[PDB]
RNA sequence: AAGAACCUUACCUGGUCUUGACAUCCACGGAAGUUUUCAGAGAUGAGAAUGUGCCUUCGGGAACCGUGAGACAGGUGCUGCAUGGCUGUCGUCAGCUCGUGUUGUGAAAUGUUGGGUUAAGUCCCGCAACGAGCGCAACCCUUAUCCUUUGUUGCCAGCGGUCCGGCCGGGAACUCAAAGGAGACUGCCAGUGAUAAACUGGAGGAAGGUGGGGAUGACGUCAAGUCAUCAUGGCCCUUACGACCAGGGCUACACACGUGCUACAAUGGCGCAUACAAAGAGAAGCGACCUCGCGAGAGCAAGCGGACCUCAUAAAGUGCGUCGUAGUCCGGAUUGGAGUCUGCAACUCGACUCCAUGAAGUCGGAAUCGCUAGUAAUCGUGGAUCAGAAUGCCACGGUGAAUAC
């Protein structure tokens, strides 16, 4: 969209990076490739756990990953057995010793990545978008959001021509760098094509 | 004698790493000159934005590589060797040299 | 006694050390007249020590680095203007009228995308 | 502009001579942004003119500029019909700048030896009133007083 | 030349750097590539705006 | 004229020169390598050079020293 | 398209393959890999070699190679008028809307219009409306002044020894480097103005009126662009629209158009001398010094993963001499000969250098373009793409205007 990405324009203001590792030009590209590969693998296996965001850092010659989820039971289960296999496989793919950590994020409905997935999941199960999206809105504000905005684009309802529909409630100042906006997207693969979902959540002014 | 250089991308994380280094160095010994600012590297990139034509649409990016330098001339070695290996350097690059 | 002035203009940092005595001007450990003064700041460097008093009243030692002809000229002029604390700041009242105290913040404007230099917009055909 | 009043600062007075008008003349005569060449050329022409005419340095060119300054200029105006050459009153600074530009262009179009001598020749023939700057100068005077009622 | 040493070109002319194109790593594009991040214009930006590449920020000097 | 200080010649083409000289001119030898250099070792020989579709024969002469094998092969077609 | 001689590269002509170049299930055989030879343009077939190791439950696996069957794999193939994502433009113009309320049978209106003012739907007063949202400003970066801390690989004011070079004792004042703070907010005054908003001027102040610049792009329009970056609905191919290789082509050329570079010269050309900058890159990399060469370059080859070393002696500028207004000591295309250098490979089709020739061009029709201050104008330096390539793109500095009634 012609609007600059909120999660990219505030990286140096109120949005920490999802990767905090340092490296020279000799291995910067290799580190990027490893990070992308591990993220792509992990997000597929942990689809049920509803991972919000995955942060990766470089301890003293090793790989450390921290995944924030609202359903730590699936990834933890009994003892650390379900995380041991994930640790060993991520270490295998990264080529260096790995350490994975689980973080709990309560009130999942207030998370952008998560709210979207909900929507997309629903749509994929032939649910009326209009209402899928309206609940998302209400849910959130109930929880306390100072604002929320939802948008869905594509062949809504299997129509012959694509259409975009959005709902905005509360206050969502996109030009205020002081404010923090949790922005995220998500896609769906329905029999009629691909439907894009896009959610902004405004939590505070600073 | 022993000069230490730290590299990072953030300006305050390097400051806290240097503060930790100097505090531990003065605790275990003496003769600390404090961190030296030195120049900061500004790696500038520019990338075309549109996936097709539209040459004018461009985005400018820059990476701020911050560098700090601190040296110690402490005589005793049992303090410097103890200072090493106990500090995580706030998870940013650091090098040991004579 | 020694008196210091910084002086700046277009990334041209100067250092002016005024002091009593009846010496000459010295810029970069060398004479300005030897350094092409008759056209290099022919009457820019020696502006401030003309209007308020005579040139041959205070010795000084100047040294400037970075910039060009007019860059050094303006840097030294600004430094000298902020280096005339011989007796209080009564002379700054007169130098304010002449406008020499304030520096020239004007600087080279960056080169924008889609343009050639700063504002030269490439010509387009037809409308 | 259309809404905000504007005004430019005053250039530094000409070196040594201290002639603000001479400093403006070097600005107009400047080409490609080179004040050194313009200053050298103007001083060469000034001293040549002074020694040729036997006159002083400051006002020798002042006389020529006074004798090559116009009074009215035709402005292309068309209120209801086609263009009408409506003469108007010339501002003081505008008169001065226009005469200066006339002198500079008249020296430009010459081919005598080089700028140093061409400028001196233009000044001499402007003082005498037998140059090309004066020849172009009388045109506005003859074309004045055409259409007053229109504005 | 020195003897027939030059003629020893029986190699498959693949080891020479000239044969390698150095395309992108996620998708693969001959054009719009840079050495630093090892990806291509488009992909790079996606990562930078999503906040994946460390130390990358908008330039507004 | 240019290109370092020495000529270049193809090897699987250099395998044909010795056979051609030992057995004498028998027939133009069809080849694709547009890289070999007319070296004296070729006066009195004919070579067929590929242009994409058909191999054009060409007879080598004495004054083709600084000229390459593919040089005498017109690939541009005009009305 | 931020790098078409191979590759890139799909396209053309040829020579090859059909569970395949690539993922995955199964069977059998075989360590991988390193060396050469025959034919052939190569791919490719066709041999000799060498090798036959880890786990090993002793019927095998894991890393990997060869052959075979079938599910498949594959498509830069079509539809941007099915789409996601991303982008251009109106346009950084100030507008675009929603709640209740009220008016109208209704589509709708109001607010959001009016009197002032502003760069602004910015603010004040009035008012049948009272509030809010997106947008404007403001938070962000950079730049202009000052202060605190720190002081090397940077600096040298006061002192000293000084091959009298900041180079060596030393110091940290200062430039500077990078972290944190102060400052500018119509704030203090005068006048104008419905006494309000605001406007004009003055003082102070480095910076006076969102100080300069950047990022920031509202609801929407153009079925605007991209199925080729990627993903993806539908359709189609699958013993070929898939896959491998040699060469060729994308660089053609009776014409037209767009964007640029170099010139028509004396504000200049040439020779000698000689000034003054910023911002960047560097490990299959930057490549001092010294030696050879009229040259592109070659040998030696320290230092440097970087305020240290290198790229790298900025050009304009100014001090002298020559040319003295011409198709010229301007102008450099074309062309011949001879060379340097990247690369398996410079012929189709690269860059640079030495010698020789020296077209057009003497300011340019209708028409049309950019720019209001460090602007335009003109002069140099760097970076990405990249083995080897710029007059293009991105980026830094020097000199530095004219005119806005
Ligand atoms: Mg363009
Ligand atoms: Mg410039
Ligand atoms: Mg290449
Ligand atoms: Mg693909
Ligand atoms: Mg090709
Ligand atoms: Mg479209
Ligand atoms: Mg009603
Ligand atoms: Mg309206
Ligand atoms: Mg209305
Ligand atoms: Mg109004
Ligand atoms: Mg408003
Ligand atoms: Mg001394
Ligand atoms: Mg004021
Ligand atoms: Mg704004
Ligand atoms: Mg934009
Ligand atoms: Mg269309
Ligand atoms: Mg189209
Ligand atoms: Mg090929
Ligand atoms: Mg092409
Ligand atoms: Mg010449
Ligand atoms: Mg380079
Ligand atoms: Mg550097
Ligand atoms: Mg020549
Ligand atoms: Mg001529
Ligand atoms: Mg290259």
């Amino acid at each position: 969209g012609q609007k600059v990405h909120p999660n990219g324009i505030r990286l140096g203001i109120v949005k920490p990076w999802n990767s905090t590792w340092f490296a020279n030009t000799k291995e910067f590209a290799d580190n990027l490739d490893s990070d992308f590969k591990v993220r792509q693998y992990l997000t597929k296996e942990l689809a049920k756990a509803s991972v919000s965001r995955i942060v990766i850092e470089r301890p003293a010659k090793s790989i450390r990953v921290t995944i924030h989820t609202a359903r730590p039971g699936i990834v933890i289960g009994k003892k650390g057995e379900d995380v041991e296999k994930l640790r060993k496989v991520v270490a295998d793919i990264a080529g260096v010793p790995a350490q994975i950590n689980i973080a709990e994020v309560r009130k999942p409905e207030l998370d952008a990545k998560l709210v979207a997935d909900s929507i997309t999941s629903q749509l994929e199960r032939r649910v009326m978008f209009r209402r899928a999206m309206k609940r998302a809105v209400q849910n959130a504000m109930r929880l306390g959001a100072k604002g929320i905005k939802v948008e869905v684009s594509g062949r809504l309802g299997g129509a012959e021509i694509a259409r975009t529909e959005w709902y905005r409630e509360g206050r969502v100042p996109l030009h205020t760098l002081r404010a923090d906006i949790d922005y995220n997207t998500s896609e769906a693969h329905t029999t009629y094509g691909v439907i894009g979902v896009k959610v902004w959540i405004f939590k505070g002014e600073i | 004698r022993i000069r230490i250089r730290l590299k990072a991308f953030d300006h305050r994380l390097i400051d806290q790493a240097t503060a930790e280094i100097v505090e531990t160095a003065k605790r275990t010994g003496a003769q600390v000159r404090g961190p030296i600012p030195l120049p900061t590297r500004k790696e500038r990139f520019t990338v075309l934005i549109s996936p097709h034509v539209n040459k004018d649409a461009r985005d400018q990016y820059e990476i701020r590589t911050h560098l700090r330098l601190v040296d110690i001339v402490e005589p005793t070695e049992k303090t410097v060797d103890a200072l090493m290996r106990l500090d995580l350097a706030a998870g940013v690059d650091v090098q040991i040299s004579l | 006694n020694q008196y210091y002035g910084t002086g700046r203009r277009k990334s041209s940092a100067a250092r002016v050390f005024i002091k009593p005595g009846n010496g000459k001007i010295v810029i970069n450990q060398r004479s300005l007249e030897q350094y092409f003064g008759r056209e290099t700041a022919r009457m820019v460097v020696r502006q401030p020590l003309e209007l308020v008093d005579m040139v041959e009243k205070l010795d000084l030692y100047i040294t400037v680095k970075g910039g060009g002809i007019s860059g050094q000229a303006g840097a030294i002029r600004h430094g000298i203007t902020r280096a005339l604390m011989e007796y209080d700041e009564s002379l700054r009242s007169e130098l304010r009228k002449a406008g020499f105290v304030t520096r020239d913040a004007r600087q080279v404007e960056r080169k924008k995308v889609g343009l050639r230099k700063a504002r030269r917009r490439p010509q387009f055909s037809k409308r | 502009p259309r809404r905000r009043v504007i005004g430019q600062r005053k250039i530094l007075p000409d070196p040594k001579f201290g002639s603000e008008l001479l400093a403006k003349f070097v600005n107009i005569l400047m080409v490609d942004g080179k004040k050194s060449t313009a200053e050298s050329i103007v001083y060469s022409a000034l001293e040549t003119l002074a020694q040729r005419s036997g006159k002083s340095e400051l006002e020798a060119f002042e006389v020529a500029l006074e004798n090559v300054r116009p009074t009215v200029e035709v402005k292309s105006r068309r209120v209801g019909g086609s263009t009408y050459q409506v003469p108007v009153e010339v501002r003081p600074v505008r008169r001065n700048a226009l005469a200066m530009r006339w002198i500079v262009e008249a020296a430009r179009k010459r081919g005598d030896k080089s700028m140093a001598l061409r400028l001196a020749n233009e000044l001499s023939d402007a003082a005498e009133n037998k140059g090309t700057a004066v020849k172009k100068r009388e045109d506005v005077h003859r074309m004045a007083e055409a259409n007053k009622a229109f504005a | 030349r020195w003897n027939a040493v030059l003629k020893l070109q029986t190699l498959p002319r693949d080891s020479s750097p000239s044969r390698q194109r150095n395309r992108c790593r996620q998708t693969g594009r001959p054009h719009g590539f840079l050495r630093k991040f090892g990806l291509s214009r488009i992909k790079v930006r996606e990562a930078a705006m999503r906040g994946e590449i460390p130390g990358l920020k908008k330039a507004s000097w | 004229r240019s290109l370092k200080k020495g000529p270049f010649i193809d090897l699987h083409l250099l395998k044909k020169v010795e056979k051609a000289v030992e057995s004498g001119d028998k027939k133009p030898l069809r080849t694709w390598s547009r890289r070999s250099t007319i070296f004296p070792n070729m006066i009195g020989l004919t070579i067929a050079v590929h242009n994409g579709r058909q191999h054009v024969p060409v007879f080598v002469t004495d004054e083709m020293v600084g000229h390459k094998l593919g040089e005498f092969a017109p690939t541009r077609t005009y009305r």
